């Protein structure tokens, strides 16, 4: 019902940033979480996606390894740590969740990182 | 919550061995049909199958209830509580509802009393076909039902004017014949029993020639 | 991986006419096509789920046309908040987004 | 053609139940069988089974035997109509190898434990089974844990290896095939001014040839490949159609040149027994 | 002695439970979260245009009446608590005589999480109907489907859904095909809304597409028929002289078309229209016929 | 080649039970098929039957009658695979004679 | 009788009497007649046919059953019930072999040391067939023949009640259908003999033709019995009128 992400960040090339994703109105166990990608003036691009009942996780085959969906079921949070980024990745992450036809009706806000010295 | 409740108060004092009005006057019931498929019609048996939704709706004055709600949605967990009209289909060689994965039946009771019943069937019917003008014969042959001991004085049956309705027609198992119309008929027989409301659906069939044109000319 | 191929690349459309958008599938996609409307600074936000099913709070002038590779989503009497990307998304596979339609006014 | 078996068997299963423990009187109860409707017992079912029922008659053939520790015996009496799906490649020289697979349905590995009670003594009554046509060749029990999506449930399986009797067959299709041929090489010995004569021969044999093979293919399903006795119907086949069309290769040079026709007729009786013992050697080599 | 305090969580959750009632009946639209898994795909009936197939049919809603908390998580509970809780009734639009398998004991599970999550599976031998358009015939491909929906409950109140990702909730056993004639190919899952005169339902399509082998009909019908033809017309490297020769070859060659289109059309339904062998075996009956009439020219 | 035959009939009985009568009101009450559980039927069986079975859709095919003297009449609606030996002997200018028996 | 599945139905009334001690009445009557669902809420051993295929007990129009309790505790229970039980074959003798069809009954459950079964009266007056209680089509039932013994499971050792019926097969049929066609075959193959020399088309047809006849009617004739590995009567009898036959076209040939 209201999805709240963290703030911007600005990290530096080579470093791990771990954005969050707390979900107020609903349980996560219910439904998937999924995280989405986008460029300045770009199309939409998946990441990957969490069961929160199991863990059972999928990656988008260019996202494998480099990003890594963890969850946390007493606070209702989704985590994305992306573990290797370098000065591309400079992009805004939204988390949605799945809706009825497994479309993502509710998505959140965006964290903007910014990669650079 | 409170349909629980209501469910509670109609069964409270309810007897499913009379049927309502049991001596005031004949129940009357609409009938209504979905043919899903008319089975192959092989002609060495005599018969036909068929698949159809059977659908029933009478008035009951003991199922009448006052609340916000209007109509009360139920599956087949409440079927064996209320009376049921003992409708079976007279020449019919074996027929039998479907089971899986849970009886498939349908239970909508209203507000004022009206209770619709529905159920899914497959009736192998029975039609003697008279063979001549083989194979460019045409036949018109019935499904007809009836209560069993109720007789005209105690159930009375009546179609709807939109009752008969039939799917696609165009994935059903009609190889050599092909589906031209049907036509609702009421009549009363008489049986070592009493008098009998016995409605009839003639399903009218017309051999399209083909097999036997490459297979014998 | 089933790829979306969204067309036009980018439009600019007058107020007031009827406007059409496509979207391709490579492979099988049945009727798990979304549509979304991304207005800019802002997270995008589902119109069409499933092919031809509005979403709550969804204007009637947007309506959606299924198949099992070519959709469809075209806007009625355009208003003049309708200025926004329009993402296409299966959803029958892992989810795979389209590139998106600039919207103009002209 | 329907790639199933039916199997009777006297399925017996032993647990330890604590609640159903007894210190009182000291003999092996056993009660009727309509108190295992009042029990707990295990979910067993088989996998590849089709249609299977346990006897009613005279009564429920169900045993249900307590002991004064708790242990628990629960046997039936079961038909499976178990699923055997076979390769038959080289049909009818087959050896098949169909199982019967034991899962319990709802209780995973970590709510259940399945073994055989014995573990080579489980399963009796094997060498008594006389099959009209197979013979039971050897029998295996398995013990394996699958998974499915759900979890990790125990299995075992019971696995017999049946090989085909080749005697009826020998008897029905590959004689009448045999003498066939050996008529249609008759058609040498007579003279080849005759043309009604070794027409008729060449003629009846292949049409015979044909409607046996018609006819054979009858009592199998669709299978796709070529079985071995469609392989050896269509060398003898092959044999006949070549006859009749060296009769016809003898009457279109007979008005032309009758020494050539005489030295093929010579070369036909000597060179079509020799071409179809060599077929018929390495036929009954490569499959046997 | 856990099995004391399990008896009290077991009649603490039937304790004022009503079973005709779904779950969610005022303020809820209950999301029957449905998989399947195709242990074997049956024998595909060409004579019935029926298909059998053995699945474990799976389904997933959430109860808010049968929370717990106790020492374990997951009650895996027996098969016969399964009938004393509201079980959706979902329905095989097109199967026509499917059966629930009761070796030993009734084929089914239920999984009670302590959140109210139930879990639901069956063992179901469904023979439902494959319409086929047998205009290929033996070259033909097929899209048998399956259609599973709700009886008594509208699109307002049970709404189906798959459990997994689309492409990946109907999965195929590697081993599990007991086709013989048929190849299966891949299967195609699809979710709709039917309308009817009761009202709006839910409906899950399932298609498993076919190509059936030519093999065998290639042996038994096109082998047969080529070789009659070449026997046919090795009726004219004979003699003008040989006549009885030459009417024995083409009246048997006639005779064996004649037998081979009967048995080659007994192995099809009673179908009124014309097939791809039928065309073949009838250019065959006239290339015999044609030799025997220039034989009887000559 | 089975030696039998397949009849559909529509069976009834007529008793008198002295328990089941009534005075208070004068109609014959036709109960639900479901009350035959509960009364007594008489244990009639058909010696040379081989499969048989009461029609059961949409409900079984019974009739239970009560009147206000006590007579009880119960109807089925049976379809038997009664046995006859034939005597083809003389195949087919034959008369076969087959026979259904009724007993307690 | 089946002959392809070797097996064999029967239609019985099988009574079984015990003695309960906890049902002694005394009252107006001597013998309680009553319904067959008292039978129900008492012990009725659990007798099951040993080697039985496919057996149903009658319930038309109601439970076919019989139960009669008498004052002194002595129960008579009565079943009306089709088994289909088996009978293993030695088809060596085919067309001219006799049988003995069993059926073996017992108990489920109850070793020797519990349920003991018994004949009521004498063992040869036990086992009764109606007069009029024969639809054997194609064999000939001569008597029957009971037995008692003790047979040893994996779970006791238990009381096995043996009957065996000994039929004789009817060699009317096979006659006309298979010995006759072979033995005219023969003699159609012999007239090839007495033909003139100078017509080879006729002798060649006849040869042929008895030839395909032979092995149409071999073909034909195995139909009927199950897939056995061995050779019956009849089998010899057709591969000596094949040999026949196939000598008599290589005498015309040599000729
Ligand atoms: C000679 O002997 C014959 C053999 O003994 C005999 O045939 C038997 O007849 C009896 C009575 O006619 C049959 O018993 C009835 O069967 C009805 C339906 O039958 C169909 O299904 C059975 C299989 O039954 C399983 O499946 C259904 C559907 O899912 C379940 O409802 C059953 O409980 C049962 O489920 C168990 O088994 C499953 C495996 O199959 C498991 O998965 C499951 O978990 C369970 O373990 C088939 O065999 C039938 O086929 C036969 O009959 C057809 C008839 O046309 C023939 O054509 C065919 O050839 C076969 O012969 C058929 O397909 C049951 O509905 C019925 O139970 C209801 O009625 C009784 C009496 O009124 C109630 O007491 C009972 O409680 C049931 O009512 C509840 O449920 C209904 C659902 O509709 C509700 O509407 C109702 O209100 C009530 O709900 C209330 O109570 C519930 C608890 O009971 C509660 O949960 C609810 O919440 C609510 O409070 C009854 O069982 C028997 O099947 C026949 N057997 C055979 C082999 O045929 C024949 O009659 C004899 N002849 C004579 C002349 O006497
Ligand atoms: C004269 C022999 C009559 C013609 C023989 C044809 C033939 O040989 O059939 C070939 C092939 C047919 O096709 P398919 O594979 O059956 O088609 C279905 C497939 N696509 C699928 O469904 O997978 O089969 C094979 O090659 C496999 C078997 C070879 C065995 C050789 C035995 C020799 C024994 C000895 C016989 C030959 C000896 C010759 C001596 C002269
Ligand atoms: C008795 C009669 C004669 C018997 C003896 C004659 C010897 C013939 C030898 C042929 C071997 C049989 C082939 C077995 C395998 C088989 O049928 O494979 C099929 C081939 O069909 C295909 O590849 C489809 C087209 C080819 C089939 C028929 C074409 C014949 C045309 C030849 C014209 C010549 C006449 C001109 C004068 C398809 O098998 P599958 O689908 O299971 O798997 C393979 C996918 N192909
Ligand atoms: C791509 C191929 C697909 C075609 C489909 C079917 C074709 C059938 C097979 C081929 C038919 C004939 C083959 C070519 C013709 C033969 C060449 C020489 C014959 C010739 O000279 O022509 C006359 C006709 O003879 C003859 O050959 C007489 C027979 C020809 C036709 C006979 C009619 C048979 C009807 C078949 C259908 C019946 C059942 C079908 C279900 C002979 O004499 P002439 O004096 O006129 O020659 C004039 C010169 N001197
Ligand atoms: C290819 C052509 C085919 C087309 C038609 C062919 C046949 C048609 C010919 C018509 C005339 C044939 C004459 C037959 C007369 C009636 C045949 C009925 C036979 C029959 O059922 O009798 C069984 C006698 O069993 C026995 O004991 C009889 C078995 C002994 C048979 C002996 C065979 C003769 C061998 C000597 C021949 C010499 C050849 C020349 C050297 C009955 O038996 P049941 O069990 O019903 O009880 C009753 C007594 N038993
Ligand atoms: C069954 C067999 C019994 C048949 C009775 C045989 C009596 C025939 C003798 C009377 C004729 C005198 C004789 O020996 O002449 C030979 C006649 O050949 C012949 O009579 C031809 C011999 C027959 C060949 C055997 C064929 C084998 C059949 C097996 C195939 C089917 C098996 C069944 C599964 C010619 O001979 P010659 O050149 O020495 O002339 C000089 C001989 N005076
Ligand atoms: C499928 O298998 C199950 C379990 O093997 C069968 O359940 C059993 O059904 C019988 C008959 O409905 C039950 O017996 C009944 O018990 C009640 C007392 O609760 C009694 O009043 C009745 O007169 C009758 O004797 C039996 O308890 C029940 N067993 C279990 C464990 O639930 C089921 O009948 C089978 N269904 C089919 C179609 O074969
Ligand atoms: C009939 O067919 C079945 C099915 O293929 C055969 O069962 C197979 O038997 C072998 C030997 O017993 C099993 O191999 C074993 O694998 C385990 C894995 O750890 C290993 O520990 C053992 O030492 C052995 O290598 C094989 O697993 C088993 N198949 C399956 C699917 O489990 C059977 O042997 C065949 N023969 C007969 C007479 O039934
Ligand atoms: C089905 O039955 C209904 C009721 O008998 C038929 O409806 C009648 O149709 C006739 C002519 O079409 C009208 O004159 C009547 O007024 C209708 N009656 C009602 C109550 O609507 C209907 O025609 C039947 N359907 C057929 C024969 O196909
Ligand atoms: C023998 C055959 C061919 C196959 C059929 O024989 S049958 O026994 O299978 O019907 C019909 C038939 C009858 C007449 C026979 C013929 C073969 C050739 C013949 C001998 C001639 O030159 C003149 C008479 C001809
Ligand atoms: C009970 O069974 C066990 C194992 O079969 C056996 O050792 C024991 O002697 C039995 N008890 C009696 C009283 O026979
Ligand atoms: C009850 O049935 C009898 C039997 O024919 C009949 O005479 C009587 O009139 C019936 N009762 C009524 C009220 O019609």
């Amino acid at each position: 019902v209201q999805l709240q992400q963290s703030g911007a960040e600005l990290v530096k090339p080579g470093a791990s940033v771990k954005l969050s994703c707390t979900a107020s109105g609903f349980n996560i166990k219910d439904t998937y979480m999924y995280w989405v990608k986008q460029r300045p003036e770009q199309g939409l691009e998946w990441i990957g996606r969490i069961d929160p009942a199991n863990g059972d996780t999928k990656y988008d085959p260019k996202f494998q390894g480099k990003a890594t969906i963890t969850t946390d079921t007493f606070s209702n949070t989704a985590y994305l740590q992306l573990s290797s980024l370098t000065s591309e990745d400079t992009a805004v992450y939204y988390c949605a969740r799945k809706g009825l036809r497994w479309a993502m009706d509710y998505w959140g806000q965006g964290t903007s990182v910014t990669v650079s010295t | 919550g409170d349909v629980t409740v209501i469910l509670n108060n109609l069964l409270e004092g309810y007897d499913n061995k009379l049927r309502p009005d049991i001596g005031v006057k004949p129940t009357l019931i609409h009938t209504d049909m979905y043919v899903n498929s008319i089975g192959p019609v092989n002609a060495i048996n005599m018969e036909y199958t068929i698949d159809i939704f059977f659908a029933q709706t009478w008035y009951d004055r003991r199922l009448k209830f006052n609340s916000t709600i209007k109509v009360l949605r139920l599956n087949s967990n409440m079927v064996g509580k209320i009376w049921i009209p003992d409708t079976f289909f007279r020449n019919s060689k074996k027929a039998d509802a479907h089971w899986i994965t849970t009886p498939n039946r349908m239970l909508r009771i209203w507000n004022d009393g009206r209770v619709l019943y529905t159920l899914r069937l497959t009736i192998d019917a029975e039609c003697q076909l008279q063979l001549h003008n083989f194979p460019m014969d045409e036949h018109s042959c019935p499904l007809e039902f009836s209560s069993y001991g109720y007789p005209r004085e105690e159930i009375v049956y009546q179609w709807k004017r939109s009752s008969v309705e039939v799917g696609d027609t165009r994935s059903w198992r009609l190889y050599q014949f092909s589906f031209v119309g049907l036509r609702n008929t009421t009549e009363v027989v008489k049986t070592t029993s009493g008098d009998y409301v016995v409605m009839s659906v003639y399903f009218d069939l017309s051999r399209r020639m083909g097999y036997f044109t490459i297979q014998t000319y | 991986n089933i790829v979306m191929t969204q067309s036009p690349k980018s439009m600019s459309m007058s107020v007031g006419e009827r406007v059409t958008l496509s979207c391709k599938a490579s492979e099988y996609v049945g009727t798990y096509v979304s549509w979304y409307q991304q207005k800019p600074e802002q997270s995008p936000k589902l119109l069409i789920y499933g092919a031809s099913n509005r979403y709550t709070g969804v204007p009637d002038r947007f309506t959606g046309s299924g198949s099992a590779t070519d959709f469809t989503l075209t806007i009625g009497s355009v208003q003049a908040e309708d200025l926004a990307d329009y993402h296409c998304g299966q959803s029958y596979s892992y989810p795979t987004f389209g590139a998106g339609t600039k919207l103009e006014l002209k | 053609v329907n790639m199933d078996y039916t199997l009777t068997m006297y399925f017996q299963q032993a647990w330890r139940d604590k609640r159903l423990s007894y210190n009182v009187i000291p003999l092996n109860l056993t009660l009727d069988n309509r108190v295992a409707d009042q029990l707990w017992v295990p979910d067993t079912y088989f996998l590849n089974d089709k249609k299977s029922f346990v006897h009613g008659v005279t009564v429920k053939n169900r045993m249900i035997r307590l002991h004064p520790d708790g242990t628990v015996l629960y046997g039936l009496r079961i038909t499976t109509t178990a699923a055997c799906m076979m390769d038959l490649r080289r049909y009818p020289l087959d050896e098949q190898n169909c199982t019967l697979e034991i899962e319990s349905y709802g209780y995973t590995t970590d709510d259940i434990e399945f073994y055989w009670r014995g573990d080579d003594n489980a399963v009796t009554g094997v060498t008594k089974i006389e099959l009209p046509q197979f013979s039971i060749v050897d029998y295996k029990l398995i013990t394996k844990k699958v998974v499915f999506s759900t979890g990790s449930y125990p299995r075992l399986s019971l696995s017999f290896k049946l090989k085909r009797n080749i005697g009826y067959f020998i008897l029905q299709t590959y004689m009448p095939s045999i003498l066939i041929t050996i008529l249609s090489w008759v058609s040498f010995w007579i003279n080849y001014d005759a043309s009604a004569a070794r027409v008729a021969l060449g003629i009846t044999t292949v049409l015979t040839m044909t409607t046996i093979n018609t006819h054979l293919r009858e009592t199998l399903p669709k299978i796709p490949y070529v079985k071995a006795i469609d392989m050896y119907l269509m060398g003898c086949f092959v044999f006949v159609f070549m006859a009749l069309l060296e009769y016809a290769l003898v009457n279109y040079i007979f008005f032309s040149q009758p020494a050539r026709a005489a030295a093929i007729d010579r070369w036909s009786r000597i060179f079509f027994p020799v071409v179809f013992s060599f077929f018929n050697i390495v036929y009954w080599l490569y499959y046997v | 002695d856990n099995t004391t305090v399990f008896t009290r969580i077991l009649d603490r959750l039937l304790d004022g439970y009503d079973n005709r009632l779904r779950p969610g009946l005022g303020e809820r639209v209950t999301e029957v979260k449905t998989d399947i898994f195709v242990t074997s795909f049956g024998p595909v009936s060409d004579h019935d245009m029926e298909y059998t197939i053995d699945v474990f049919f799976r389904q997933s809603w959430k109860d808010e009446r049968l929370k717990f908390k106790g020492p374990m998580t997951v009650l895996r509970l027996n098969n016969l608590m399964a009938s004393k809780i509201w079980t959706p009734d979902t329905f095989f639009h097109n199967g026509k005589k499917s059966v629930a398998h009761n070796m030993t004991m009734p084929n089914k599970l239920l999984r009670i999480t302590e959140d109210g999550t139930l879990l639901y599976t069956m063992r179901l031998t469904v023979r439902a109907e494959c319409p086929m358009h047998l205009e290929d015939f033996p070259m033909d491909a097929h899209a048998c489907p399956l259609k599973f929906g709700s009886y008594a409950y509208t699109r307002a109140e049970v709404v189906y859904e798959w459990t997994r990702e689309p492409a990946r909730s109907v999965v195929v056993a590697e081993d599990g095909s007991r086709l013989n004639q048929y190849d299966l190919l891949g299967q195609t899952v699809d979710s709709g809304i039917v309308q009817s005169s009761t009202g709006e339902y839910v409906v899950m399509t399932t298609h498993f597409h076919l190509k059936r082998k030519i093999g065998y009909f290639v042996i038994q019908t096109y082998l047969p028929c080529i070789m009659t033809v070449i026997l046919s017309q090795v009726s004219f490297w004979l003699n003008r002289e040989s006549v009885p020769a030459r009417t024995v070859f083409g009246v048997t060659t006639v005779l064996t078309m004649t037998t081979l289109s009967i048995s080659a059309r007994n192995s099809l339904p009673k179908v009124a229209y014309a097939t791809a062998m039928d065309w073949f075996i009838a250019v065959c009956y006239a290339f015999v016929f044609s030799a025997l009439i220039e034989f009887a020219t000559v």
